[PDB]
C-alpha cells in the first residue's frame, strides 16, 4: 500500500504512454498469457493480446 | 430452423445459466458472491460445453 499502483499510473501518465495494470500473483494457468490455439470452442487469446487491443497502442506501460 | 427462427435462439446453456440465476434470485445475494458468480458464469459461457474445464466450472457454479 505504498501507492505502487498509483505511482505506476502517475509515471505512465507523465511518460505519455498508455497505462495498464496486470495481476499475476497466485496465478497458475499459463494459458492466461497464451490463450488457446483457437480450435477450442470459445477459445480466447492471451491476456496480453487483450491488453494491446484495449490500449489501442503498441507501446503501453504494462 | 423451426427451433431457431421461432425465437428460442440463445436459449442454449440456459440449464447451466438461467436455472442458476433463478436459484440465486430468491437468495439475497451479497456483492462479493454476486460478482464471483457473474465471473464464473462468463467463464462457463466462454468454455465449450463438452470439456473437463467446463465440467469443473459447472461443478463450482452448482
Ligand atoms: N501519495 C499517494 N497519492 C495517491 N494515492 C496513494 C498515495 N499513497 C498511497 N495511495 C493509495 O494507496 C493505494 C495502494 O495500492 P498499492 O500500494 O499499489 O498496492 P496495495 O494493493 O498493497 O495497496 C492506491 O489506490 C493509492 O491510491
Amino acid at each position: 500500500g505504498v501507492g505502487k499502483t498509483s505511482i505506476a499510473r502517475s509515471i505512465a501518465r507523465a511518460l505519455n504512454r498508455e497505462y495498464f495494470r496486470f495481476s499475476v500473483g497466485g496465478m497458475t494457468d499459463v494459458a492466461e498469457i497464451k490463450g488457446h490455439r483457437r480450435t477450442y470452442v470459445g477459445a480466447m487469446p492471451g491476456k496480453i493480446i487483450q491488453c494491446l487491443k484495449k490500449t489501442k497502442t503498441e507501446n503501453p506501460l504494462i | 430452423i423451426i427451433k431457431k427462427e421461432l425465437g428460442l435462439e440463445k436459449d442454449d446453456k440456459d440449464a447451466i445459466e438461467e436455472k442458476f440465476r433463478e436459484r440465486l434470485k430468491e437468495l439475497v445475494v451479497p456483492k462479493h458472491v454476486m460478482d464471483v458468480v457473474d465471473e464464473e458464469l462468463s467463464k462457463l459461457g466462454l468454455l465449450d460445453n463438452h470439456s473437463s474445464e467446463f465440467n469443473v466450472t459447472r461443478n463450482y457454479l452448482d
